[PDB]
DNA sequence: CTAGCACGTGC
DNA sequence: GCACGTG
DNA sequence: TGCGAAATTCCATGACA
DNA sequence: ATTGTCATGGAATTTCGCA
DNA sequence: CTAGCACGTGC
DNA sequence: GCACGTG
DNA sequence: TGCGAAATTCCATGACA
DNA sequence: ATTGTCATGGAATTTCGCA
């Protein structure tokens, strides 16, 4: 009955393998549920320690009330566990094989992988310099259920870099075929 | 030679008529209620106060007392004055009886992320192989993103920056000219970005204050927080950076943590007023908060200050003078006035310069 | 428990009656204009404010503000500032913001001889093999003998001070406590000739202000007489004394020469006014002379400062600190107040301990 | 017709060659004409450097009208001239084998001869650390045509070391047969 | 940006 | 490498 | 519409350099 | 072309609970 | 008591 | 020699 | 018993640490 | 058991030469 709000819940979750970028392999993905602001954090692999190094960090600006993810074992790990009870964090899971999320984080965490996989294309091994226009990006564009930008939920102001093109996150036809040509 | 009408009984302006100017061992002589003095030819008084300054080469009243044992004539100090502004010596050595004026007190910045204050402190104490602290400060709100680094480079500024800029990116970054932040390569890489760079007059860090005074804080808390214990900071960091950015300031009656987020997460007394109101709701009450903040105001000035004019002769202090050498330059000329408290100068080496008026006497005499 | 009687409604002090106390999710709640608060039982209260202090170690109101989030109760302010008073890190770390009293301006000395101030200047650039010089000056007069020497040493100051005593012997020499004039061989020296040996209260070279601005002035006349020429001071040294010897101070209108002996001597401006006096009449004139010399007064205080009392918990400041160390021992008490500006103090140690109230804070809380 | 004063004149003369004292063999006697006071430097030898050392060092402290001496060499070579004359004094000189002063000049530098000659009995070699005794005393002895010593004249003040002891001077009987032996 | 040097003293 | 300007 | 005390605000001080 | 700052704790002032 | 270190920059 | 206290 | 200007005194400021 | 100081130069005040 209380209106939903920042740092509330963080949707995390792993991406990769991907191909190696100095040296990394994964991406966390961490999104506010109730603004769609993302943080993207590289590491070496899903686990439990690459999991605890990245959300030190993030949980030096805010920490949730809640972290909700799939039962990845990084997530389910009694390390885990201890790490977000000592902090306070309630830990939520999705049943197996029944992800869910939100309308507007199943969209996000969507917007992600067609982002992250078209950046990919030209750059298999060079995304690592790219997270974080990735990032500011994604928080930098205007929702279709309400009008604001994640940035303008989390912040309350514009932002200094407006990602006024939305472009085409689809792929092109050279890129279908140089993306084909990946696996031989 | 113009003193020949004295001796005779004529009157000459400067000589008042009352006194008998009478000669003996070859010198021109008056008597004088402190005793009989010599009165030298106007051609010998330029050198007599030179000789006199020389001695140790005093200000006025000194010179004066000295000279005037053996000699009187009218209008001594107007000569005195005259050798003490000529005096290379005594004008890059002799120190200021001028303050500045007061401090400006700089608008805060009107959203987050306008300005960026930066800084290293250090070296510390090797913890865990890092020495040092990139210390970032947002004007408005007072956030702070502390970084730890190997060295205060470019190189490391940049990767942490880097970092720090996935989350948001500012108008303007100011620092001191360090050289990790006055490099091209930082210039670049501000440029890049689209973010302006803002330096700090050169040996002034109350320029740098809102950062400077975030490390009187950080230090403050890892001391504290280290009693009793070996000084290994490294793993403390993110603590203390949470730490501060959840303390409230109690002349704002706010955490910077509130100022930039408008609501508090997850952390421990965690305020709750707003639980029953919308977002939106949320962030217009954070707008108003953020326009009405308390600013301080200038002090008053001091009974005996200071303030610059564009032509001025001043001189810049020396910034790091050798032992037994002078702590100041070459009397230049105030080119601009930027405002009440930095300037433009030509400076001694011949370019424009621009300094702060704490690093400025006015040349007297 | 003692929280029943208000949920039934009756009353109990510090509680007003006109607020309605309800029970919620298990604990007592109070409805306020700020908001609905939780009230904990006296028996929690004590580590709740030890839980919001520790985040960030604020003082009151920073520490209040967190509390005041999630809770209220009577005077919470009293219970917080009795943390304050138990931190031993924030006693020991915080700044104090009561400055010292005014400083005291001890009577000039009687007569020449009654009192040397010494003190060593250096090292400074190496010149024909010297590093340091001995700065002696008399109290009454400040007639001041340099010495150049190759160390700062007990040795170096008997031998330099056996040249001076040549001359005339001092009731006392009052010096910091450099490690050359608190040896017991100088201890010995002194005693041998009938020489009291006085010492500054440590880390205050105030109390060295006689000699301490006299080596101002004894540098400042060696930088400009080495302006644009290398730094070999060695030689000028003479001038210099003799020079500054003769230097009239404007506010006694005398050289400190005159003030030793009554007359110049053959030196350039020599002061004749007592030519034809005989020399009874000249010492007897000086005598005068020394009685009536101007003696300033203690300023006014600052709107904000404190006086030591016996038996006052104060805290002497850590002469040295290590980085990201604190700034103060422990609380300690004030065994006698010898002047409104110097204590006595059994130290951090278990030792009577002489220091300047500059080097104190009055325990706060 | 103006009345003496104290650096109206120093009279100077050399003492030696003595036993040698921590390498030292002459002492320099400079005795202000009006007061009486004496100061009294060490040399290696009576020439015009050793003068000049020692007298640049008293010339920092006060600067004497006239210098009064013997035809001394020390004192009549062009380089001592050329000293004076820089630093404005002027040379006076006795005319040779009829030293000439004052009463008092004459008898202070009497009593420095037997004063030094009295301690240099039992102590032919160490007289060197005591030349700051012996200048204090002669300093601070009751003058007979004037009531005050030398210090009070110079200074305006009693002194901090009184000699309230005037000794005898003359040597002792011992001290006459030990002092002949000093030559066999 | 803070480090180091100097001396005398006491295991 | 090395001297300078700024922290 | 006034009193005592607690709560709040004021603000000199010092340390970041 | 750039510019001091703010936590701290006694003290001064205001607010509040109760008549 | 003052020295030294650090970086980036320009012969 | 080496650690400390003061400049 | 007054005026203008020169002479003197006043005193905040900074550097010795 | 010990304690700030004083040169400096604009500004404020006083003194002085002349009516
Ligand atoms: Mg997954
Ligand atoms: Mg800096
Ligand atoms: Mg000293
Ligand atoms: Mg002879
Ligand atoms: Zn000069
Ligand atoms: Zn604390």
């Amino acid at each position: 009955d209380r209106p939903q709000k920042p740092f509330d819940k963080f949707f995390i979750d792993y991406i990769g393998p991907l191909p190696p970028s100095q040296g990394y392999l994964y991406v966390l993905v961490v999104v506010d549920g109730m603004t769609g602001f993302t943080w993207l954090y590289p590491t070496k692999a899903p686990s439990t320690s690459a999991t605890v190094k990245s959300l030190n960090v993030l949980t030096s600006i805010a920490i949730p009330k809640v972290i909700h993810s799939d039962q990845g074992a990084a997530f389910t790990s009694s390390t885990f566990a201890e790490w977000a009870k000592e902090r306070g964090i309630h830990l939520e899971f999705s049943t197996p094989y029944h992800p869910q999320s939100s309308g507007k984080v199943e969209r996000k965490n969507s917007d992600i992988k067609r982002l992250l996989t078209k950046l990919l294309v030209g750059r298999p091994t060079k995304w690592y310099d790219l997270l974080p226009v990735v990032q500011l990006a994604l928080n930098n564009t205007y929702s279709p259920v309400l009008k604001y930008t994640p940035h303008q939920l989390l912040f309350g102001i514009d932002s200094n870099t407006p990602f006024a093109n939305q472009d085409t996150l689809d792929l092109t036809r050279e890129e279908e075929l140089s993306l084909l040509q990946e696996i031989r | 030679a113009e003193l020949d009408q004295l001796l005779q009984g004529h009157y000459i302006k400067g000589y008042p008529k009352q006194y008998t100017y009478f000669l003996e061992d070859g010198k021109v002589k008056v008597s004088r209620p402190e005793g009989v003095k010599i009165i030298p030819p106007q051609s010998d008084r330029q050198k007599i106060v030179l000789q006199a300054h020389n001695l140790a080469h005093t200000g006025r009243e000194a010179t004066l007392l000295k000279i005037a044992n053996l000699y009187w004539w009218p209008n001594m100090r107007k000569d005195v004055v005259k050798q003490l502004g000529r005096c290379q010596q005594c004008l890059i050595t002799n120190a200021s009886n001028k303050a500045s004026g007061p401090i400006l007190r700089p608008d805060r910045p009107q959203k987050p992320f306008d300005k960026f204050f930066i800084d290293y402190i250090g070296p510390l104490p090797p913890s865990q192989g890092y020495l040092y602290v990139l210390v970032v400060v947002d004007g408005m709100t007072g956030f702070t993103w502390l970084y730890p680094t190997k060295a205060p480079s470019t190189s490391a500024t940049v990767k942490s920056l880097n970092v720090l800029t996935s989350i948001a990116i500012p108008k303007v970054i100011h620092s001191d000219q360090g050289a990790a932040f006055t490099s091209s390569t930082f210039a670049e890489w501000a440029k890049e970005r689209g973010i302006h760079l803002e330096f700090s007059t050169p040996y002034h860090p109350q320029s740098s204050g809102k950062v400077e005074r975030k490390n009187s804080d950080i230090k403050r808390l890892l001391t504290k927080l280290l009693v009793g214990r070996p000084t290994k900071w490294y793993d403390l960091l993110p603590v203390v950076q949470l730490a501060l950015n959840n303390t409230y300031s109690p002349v704002l009656k706010y955490t910077p943590h509130q100022l930039l987020f408008g609501i508090d997460s997850n952390t421990p007394f965690a305020n709750q007023d707003t639980l029953d109101l919308t977002r939106e709701e949320e962030l217009s009450l954070l707008q108003e908060i953020r326009t009405s903040l308390y600013h301080p105001s200038t002090p008053p000035a001091s009974s005996r200050s200071w303030s610059p004019v564009v032509g001025q002769l001043v001189q810049e202090r020396v910034a790091r003078p050798a032992s037994l050498r002078p702590r100041w330059h070459k009397p230049s000329t105030v080119l601009k006035v930027l405002n009440p408290r930095t300037v433009v100068i030509l400076d001694h080496l011949g370019n424009n310069r621009t300094v702060s008026i704490d690093n400025l006497k006015p040349t007297s005499h």
